[PDB]
């Protein structure tokens, strides 16, 4: 009949426009945001312990580099050690070669740092852009320091032109997880979190499940983006001139219906992925990071290669607002799990032709 | 405190010497041996990471050295050039280091 097919099209479009364009109502958006916040939470929870600054070329290059996290700010030193008496040493991790199951190079660390700052600054200054939207441009700042030749420490803030679209931000998150996953740098030993008391063990030994979890959340979130654009360029049009059989020919009617089914399957696939992100978050957030990634209050934990601006800082726990976004994913998915009957009528209605 | 001991101290040319390490910390990130008095990357004999057990040689590596998990350094077919000070830097799991020097003479 006329308005039956026409009403089913209006159900798909309104649901698709909410799923693609919406923020707080969209489980596609909130799952993407969860994956982004989870990697920020991962690094905030255990990033300080990652051993960096092993040499690439030579032991003769005793390169160091300080990486800055700003507020109660902190600074992480790659390359150096601290001597028995407590003084800083320019000979430390940089005496030993950087590779798998040992130590990140300064280069590998500066990628993690740069991506982290891009991701963190983008979500705070602009938020995640809607998945159908192409994004909004914004500058990101990355502060680091090097030691000058027998003299003072030089600070340097870089500018990075970046966007807040999902595809970009997911790439930043992917850089952090894959660098930890692929090269398994060792953790520093010694308000110490439970997992650290993880001293003579690499980061993949302590967080293998958590890296795999985050890794999958990113890949599933990237797939949601690719289905959302496919969905967006697959809109079934309303039937107009309902009895004009020359205009509304039984060819275009079968084509419209097959456009509705591909539109329907994309929506099903997105919600499937969104649940798997929620599944993968439970794997991430129930191991060593259970009492950490979800929360944020000012601790005072310190390793020998960290200096802090006061006696506070926020290392040890996530500080990404993951619990907020987890419930928002559930609340949005509940709305979409109630409208699944209206979708199922629209699938059956199209299959008839 | 960390301590070297060369065995023997007075070494005949073409023979071998073992630098024993006493009071080695039980929790280690890694360590490195050096030619001479001080920790100098240009005179690194070899670096050893505990995670991989990779004895990565350095610029001072003659090819006649063998390093062990107990931080000991065997040197075989000792030449007259091998005389003098050696330096061990050890790096603990908490990123704190301990230095120790040793020495042997060759005749």
């Amino acid at each position: 009949s006329a308005q039956a097919i026409n009403q089913a099209v209006n159900n798909l479009n309104e649901r698709a426009k909410t799923l693609a364009g919406g923020t707080t109502n969209s489980p596609a958006y909130q799952a993407t945001l969860l994956a982004l916040r989870s990697v920020l939470g991962l690094w905030n929870s255990m990033g300080y312990a990652v051993i960096c600054g092993g040499y690439t070329k030579s032991p003769g290059e005793n390169n160091q580099k300080n990486f800055h996290y700003t507020d109660n700010g902190t600074t992480i030193n790659c390359g150096g050690s601290t001597n028995s008496n407590g003084t800083h040493s320019s000979n430390g991790t940089n005496t030993l070669k950087a590779d798998k199951n040992v130590s990140l190079s300064i280069e590998q660390y500066e990628k993690i740092h740069e991506s982290y700052q891009i991701l963190s600054k983008a979500l705070k200054q602009a938020g995640l852009a809607p998945l159908n939207s192409k994004g909004e441009k914004l500058e990101a700042h990355v502060t680091t320091s090097k030691y000058q030749q027998d003299s003072q420490t030089k600070t340097t803030t870089s500018v990075i032109d970046t966007t807040n679209d999902a595809q970009n931000l997911l790439t930043q998150a992917q850089t952090i997880v894959n660098t930890l996953k692929d090269y398994c740098p060792m953790l520093i030993a010694k308000n110490t979190p439970s997992w650290q008391t993880g001293g003579g063990k690499n980061s993949c030994e302590t967080f293998g499940a958590e890296f795999s979890a985050a890794s999958d959340m990113i890949n599933n979130a990237q797939k949601i983006v690719q289905e959302t654009q496919q969905l967006s360029a697959n809109q079934p049009k309303n039937i107009t001139q309902p009895h004009n059989l020359n205009l509304n020919t039984p060819s275009s009617l079968t084509a419209l219906a097959q456009k509705m089914l591909k539109n329907a399957q994309s929506q099903a696939e997105i919600l499937k992925l969104a649940n798997q992100v929620e599944s993968d978050f439970n794997k991430l957030s129930s191991g060593h990071l259970k009492d950490y990634i979800g929360k944020c209050d000012m601790s005072a934990i310190s390793s020998t290669n960290m200096t802090m601006q006061s006696q506070k800082n926020n290392w040890g726990n996530g500080c990404a607002g993951v619990e907020e976004t987890l419930t928002s994913l559930k609340t949005s998915a509940a709305d979409f799990n109630n409208q699944t009957p209206q979708i199922n009528q629209a699938q059956n209605l199209a299959n008839t032709l | 405190q960390l301590t070297t001991e060369s065995m023997p101290f007075n070494v005949a040319e073409g023979k071998e010497v073992l630098l024993l390490v006493h009071n080695l910390p039980q929790q280690l990130f890694g360590y490195s041996w050096y030619k001479g008095e001080r920790v100098d990357g240009n005179r690194q004999i070899v670096g050893y990471a505990i995670g991989t057990q990779q004895a990565t040689p350095g610029p001072a590596n003659s090819g006649r050295e063998t390093i062990y998990p107990n931080a000991s350094l065997l040197i075989q077919n000792v030449t007259q050039n091998d005389t003098g000070f050696y330096t061990l830097q050890v790096i603990k799991s908490d990123l704190v280091n301990e230095e120790a020097t040793g020495q042997f003479h060759v005749y």
